[PDB]
RNA sequence: CUCGAUGUCGGCUCGUCGCAUCCUGGGGCUGGAGCAGGUCCCAAGGGUUGGGCUGUUCGCCCAUUAAAGCGGCACGCGAGCUGGGUUUAGAACGUCGUGAGACAGUUCGGUCUCUAUCCGCCGCGCGCGUCAGAAACUUGAGGAAACCUGUCCCUAGUACGAGAGGACCGGGACGGACGAACCUCUGGUGCACCAGUUGUCCCGCCAGGGGCACCGCUGGAUAGCCACGUUCGGUCAGGAUAACCGCUGAAAGCAUCUAAGCGGGAAACCUUCUCCAAGAUCAGGUUUCUCACCCACUUGGUGGGAUAAGGCCCCCCGCAGAACACGGGUUCAAUAGGUCAGACCUGGAAGCUCAGUAAUGGGUGUAGGGAACUGGUGCUAACCGGCCGAAAACUU
RNA sequence: AAAUUCCUUGUCGGGUAAGUUCCGACCUGCACGAAUGGCGUAACGACUUCUCAACUGUCUCAACCAUAGACUCGGCGAAA
RNA sequence: CAGGUGGUCAGGUAGAGCAUACCAAGGCGUACGAGAUAACUAUGGUUAAGGAACUCGGCAAAAUGCCCCCGUAACUUCGGG
């Protein structure tokens, strides 16, 4: 579960190292962004000379939680880092590529394009 | 055995862990003992698993209760005549009697002894 | 807080008359060839003689 | 319709009635429809 | 045993291997990409088993792409055609929580 | 025509669907009930019929209720409690010692569960109320779990009836509504209502159809 | 009014009320093509976010949202909390004053007592009543709680529009927040569980263990409790209506929703869902059980005694619980404990033996230990018992 | 624009997603200023103030455990 | 009466230590008790995910912590830091 003040790293090569969760869009009052909830964020650290630059907000999905997530057949899905991937606002990266494992939750939200350049789904 | 619901008896449950192995000591070595009746109903079980140990009578479970008394000679007795006395029962090796409260705070008492 | 005013006879004696004793039941026993009343919780030890009966 | 405690008839046409207890004013144009309150 | 065994049983599944924690295995699980239906190994060391009939369920970790991944199933779960141990593990713990504070050599278990 | 039976609650499963879906059941052994009485609104004033539910010992049961399950004629049983029915062909079905069993529910039916919750004891206002207490920290004066002001001021020098306070929670009838009923397998008297069910493993339910549907 | 004291702002916690409505709901008019709006009317059921700055209220800003409403309640709420500001005593700056000092000027520091008597409220009992005494199941007068909403898809790129843009009405799918129950899963906890381990002391010594060091620490951890978990709900349908829209229709040959009459009509109201509920003193209903005596007096709806049905106390307990109550059991007993067997937790005991110089490792051996969960078992305690507790009639 | 600046959250720049506080300046100093010292200053500070990393039950948002009380029983037995 | 009271002696193991942990000699269990898994308060402990979002303010807590060996900036009054 990710909420606002978060860190997480970035699974794109946007530029962006760290995000921090500005908000959880999906509602109001809306408190955790499991796998696949799409965040506004503050980029706190970027490469040098990236293209997205030290405190930008900018749009992110979700990609990899620690916190354990329940799928609808009983098993769970488990990282050891939070990781988000910037988007545009039609769902797609704003990067190139996707490093990492990424949860399969992102196909039935319509994170298309993520899956297909994720290096690998669960 | 079954862990005490509720503040443990003498305070701390180490001081509890003391107060049922000396009185599980007292039991074995007179047979008899008088007590308050919460105690005596917390020794209950606890004095009958060491009397089953003693009945099972291997090095292993002489070891196993003298993990939880320190008095060698109360072991022995154990291990020597309780165990063997009650080789032939099955459970309920104890009787608590509910006998009269004491004076100076109203404490129920009871008596708890080995069965004959 | 304080109390804001004495309480009335009628009120202290409500309360107070609640503050009793409880019964203990007693039962019959015949231990040593003569009769006593104990009660029934210590019938057990009246009859091992664990009772003082003064 | 016009909520207001002055209510007159704007045009030739705006029938002036009163139902229900409370007076209005109703009109071909039904810009015109007002009622007193 | 326990009273609601006789709804146990029949959502039990025999040829389940033997295995422990420590072990790495092959687990295939059964995975729909649109109507597609196809099978997906994950292959990592066992780091759980949390006991329990048909609800045991067994957490097993590997590291992907520089993360580590558990994946938690149930036992007798459906969506696992079949699990294969791959190697046996040699481990003295039951629940192997401190691999996943290591990576690389350092996160290895032994092969008895 | 809202049906109902009397049983216990033997605790919670999981079971998988066709779809190879985890369903959380409560298992509840829908043992076999009497019915021992019908209320008729010419006699009674109201539509309902009483099931009996439990082996009891007759010698447990006080005369005046073995009187009762007499002249009911059925063997007196442990629990007794009536299904309350709607305002017409109340009784065209039900007969006084009719053994209604658990497949008078059909698989994937939807039913409503009352139980009594678990007791909780004297609980104070966060547990019972869900206030949110104060601070840890900050210079909070021992009203950490407090439940703050409870009132006004001079208007109104009260405080309002039903004021969420400390008090003793659980033990309440509770219904659950809409709780589908994966499987009622007929060999042993068990309905596997998906979900969760209110009381005790072992307390007893009234499981009735969902009027809601 | 209060100076023989009514604690001042803001915050927190808990609310409650109004409607002058922010959203959701219903409408009229529009300079309403559609999408959006503007305005007015009705509508208070629910909802009405998290942050940055500031003591702040306020306000601005960030990111959202259906929306980020306005007010009252001693600018609600300090015998509920805070104490940042203000408003004691210290000190400094600016300014004023010869000075002592002063300043809705600033700055740093500086306080928060009380064991609840009464009402009130939240819970729980005891007594009596309820025209014999009881037990079970109940009706529901009357209450309480609850009432939120989004996105997307189809309808349909259709209606509308020159195009751009882009529906109503209907149907479906998935959510957010909130609430309730529950513990199967996940996760937390775990003070009589298992294991490892440091220091030390002890068990005569070795071995094996124990005490203490926060439960010494560390890794796990069944039960129970729990949320971060699971499931379900918030519905639909009626009735009477609001604004509003009408039908028929005069007074007033016409016309007009109205004067007679009849309709439609909203998250508001009442039913419906959930819960409480006959102290509902109008103390209810359906049943079932006992339904029986004895003595004496001033012979009385008289007192006692004894009881019945029944219940209470005692006892063994409980996932029921502050006490109490509630629930179960009490030998024609599986209630607790023990015990046996499982389940589960830990993770491979001790002893012996083998390898090694040894630290250690292997075999015996999925070992040993062990709580809560399940079944068996009549071994232990539920015993050889006390107390309450039943009817004039009379009128049709 | 200050322990001094009322206007005032002045203005510009920096830091933040967002900064009435902070830092750098501007000078329009209500009302700075040279031993009631002026301006700096390494070291020092349980001083005041602002930022970052780490860390965490401070918080999201609480849960559970033990102990001392609370509660029950027996004894003694106040107070405003 | 949990406060205060100058001076002397003060062992072992671990430890730098008169710290600390456990012990010796020597004392003591110190003067209401017995129960009981209520709320709540206090004192401790643990906590998923997040990590200052709390708050006037990181208050409190957590964290860091030892020995040896590397290595160590602006600035400096040349000592420091
Ligand atoms: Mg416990
Ligand atoms: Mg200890
Ligand atoms: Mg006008
Ligand atoms: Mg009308
Ligand atoms: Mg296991
Ligand atoms: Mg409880
Ligand atoms: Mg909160
Ligand atoms: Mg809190
Ligand atoms: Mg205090
Ligand atoms: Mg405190
Ligand atoms: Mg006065
Ligand atoms: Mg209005
Ligand atoms: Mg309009
Ligand atoms: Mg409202
Ligand atoms: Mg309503
Ligand atoms: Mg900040
Ligand atoms: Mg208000
Ligand atoms: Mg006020
Ligand atoms: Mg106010
Ligand atoms: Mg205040
Ligand atoms: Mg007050
Ligand atoms: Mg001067
Ligand atoms: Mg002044
Ligand atoms: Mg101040
Ligand atoms: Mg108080
Ligand atoms: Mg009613
Ligand atoms: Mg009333
Ligand atoms: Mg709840
Ligand atoms: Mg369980
Ligand atoms: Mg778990
Ligand atoms: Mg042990
Ligand atoms: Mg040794
Ligand atoms: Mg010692
Ligand atoms: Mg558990
Ligand atoms: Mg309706
Ligand atoms: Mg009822
Ligand atoms: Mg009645
Ligand atoms: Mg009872
Ligand atoms: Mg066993
Ligand atoms: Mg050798
Ligand atoms: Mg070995
Ligand atoms: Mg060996
Ligand atoms: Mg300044
Ligand atoms: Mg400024
Ligand atoms: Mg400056
Ligand atoms: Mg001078
Ligand atoms: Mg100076
Ligand atoms: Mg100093
Ligand atoms: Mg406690
Ligand atoms: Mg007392
Ligand atoms: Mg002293
Ligand atoms: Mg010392
Ligand atoms: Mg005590
Ligand atoms: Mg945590
Ligand atoms: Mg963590
Ligand atoms: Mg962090
Ligand atoms: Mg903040
Ligand atoms: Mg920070
Ligand atoms: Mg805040
Ligand atoms: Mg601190
Ligand atoms: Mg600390
Ligand atoms: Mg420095
Ligand atoms: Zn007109």
């Amino acid at each position: 579960m990710i909420q606002q003040e978060s860190r997480l790293k970035v699974a794109d090569n946007t530029g962006a190292k760290e995000i921090l969760c500005i908000r959880v869009l999906g509602g109001s009052s809306r408190r955790y962004a499991g796998i696949g909830d799409v965040i506004v964020a503050t980029v706190k650290d970027a490469i040098p000379g990236g293209n997205v630059k030290r405190g930008d907000v900018v749009k992110a999905v979700v990609v990899r939680t620690v916190k354990e997530r329940r799928r609808p057949d009983g098993s769970y899905i488990k990282f050891d880092e939070n990781a988000a991937v910037i988007i545009k606002p039609d769902n797609d990266p704003r990067g190139t590529r996707i490093f990492g494992p990424v949860g399969r939750e992102l196909r039935e939200k319509r994170f298309m394009k993520i899956i297909s350049l994720a290096p690998e789904v669960l | 055995p079954k862990p005490t619901k509720g503040p443990r008896l003498g305070g701390s449950s180490s001081h509890q862990k003391a107060i049922l192995a000396n009185l599980a000591t007292s039991l074995f070595e007179h047979g008899r003992i008088t007590t308050t009746e919460p105690k005596a109903r917390a020794l209950r079980p606890y004095a009958e698993k060491l009397i089953t140990h003693a009945k099972k009578g291997a090095l292993h479970n002489r070891r196993e209760v003298l993990k939880k008394l320190r008095d060698k000679d109360v072991v022995h007795t154990l291990f020597a005549e309780i165990g063997p006395f009650f080789a032939d029962r099955d459970g309920g090796y104890t009787r608590i009697i509910k006998i009269e409260a004491r004076k100076g705070d109203n404490a129920p008492m009871a008596v708890i002894e080995l069965v004959r | 807080a304080v109390p804001k005013r004495r309480k009335s006879r009628s009120n202290t004696r409500s309360r107070r008359s609640q503050w009793k004793a409880a019964k203990t039941e007693l039962v019959g026993v015949t231990v040593a060839g003569h009769a006593h009343k104990v009660p029934r919780r210590l019938l057990k030890a009246a009859r091992l003689g664990l009772i003082d009966f003064d | 319709m016009k909520v207001n405690p002055s209510v007159k008839p704007i045009c030739d046409k705006c029938r002036l009635i009163r139902r229900h207890g409370r007076v209005m004013v109703i009109c071909s144009d039904p810009r015109h429809k007002q009622r007193q309150g | 045993m326990n009273r609601l065994d006789f709804v146990d049983k029949p959502s039990l599944r025999d040829d389940i291997p033997a295995f422990n924690p420590g072990d790495t295995i092959n687990v295939h699980v059964k995975v729909i990409e649109g109507a597609k239906e196809r099978l997906q190994v994950f292959k990592g060391v066992v780091i759980r088993r949390q006991g329990g009939g048909i609800r045991e369920t067994f957490t097993v970790r590997k590291e992907s792409y520089g993360v580590g991944v558990e994946r938690t199933f149930p036992v007798h779960s459906p969506n696992i055609d079949h699990i294969e141990v791959v190697t046996r593990g040699d481990v003295r713990r039951a629940k192997l929580y401190y691999l996943r504070e290591l990576r690389g050599k350092k996160a290895k278990i032994k092969e008895k | 025509a809202r049906k109902g039976i009397l049983g216990t609650k033997l605790g919670m499963t999981q079971v998988f669907d066709e779809s190879n879906r985890v369903v959380p059941v409560t298992v509840v052994k829908a043992g076999p009930n009497v019915v021992t009485r019908i209320r008729t609104p010419e006699r009674d004033g109201y539509s309902a019929v009483q099931l009996a539910y439990g082996e009891i010992s007759p010698r447990k049961v006080n005369k005046p209720l073995t009187g009762q399950y007499t002249a009911a004629g059925v063997n007196p049983r442990r629990y007794l409690a009536e299904l309350r029915l709607d305002d017409s062909d109340a009784a065209t079905e039900y007969q006084v010692g009719q053994e209604l069993t658990a497949e008078i529910f059909a698989d994937g039916s939807y039913v409503d569960v009352t139980g009594t919750s678990k007791g909780k004891g004297f609980a104070g206002t966060m547990k019972r109320h869900g206030f949110r207490g104060q601070g840890a920290s900050h210079g909070a004066q021992a009203v950490h779990r407090r439940p703050g002001s409870i009132g006004g001021c001079a208007t109104p020098a009260r405080v309002f009836k039903g004021t969420r306070m400390a008090g003793r929670m659980g033990n309440d009838r509770v219904t659950v509504l809409n709780l589908l009923v994966h499987k009622v397998d007929a060999e042993n008297g068990v309905l596997l209502i998906k979900g969760a069910v209110p009381g005790r493993t072992g307390g007893l339910v009234m499981v009735r159809s969902a009027i809601k549907r």
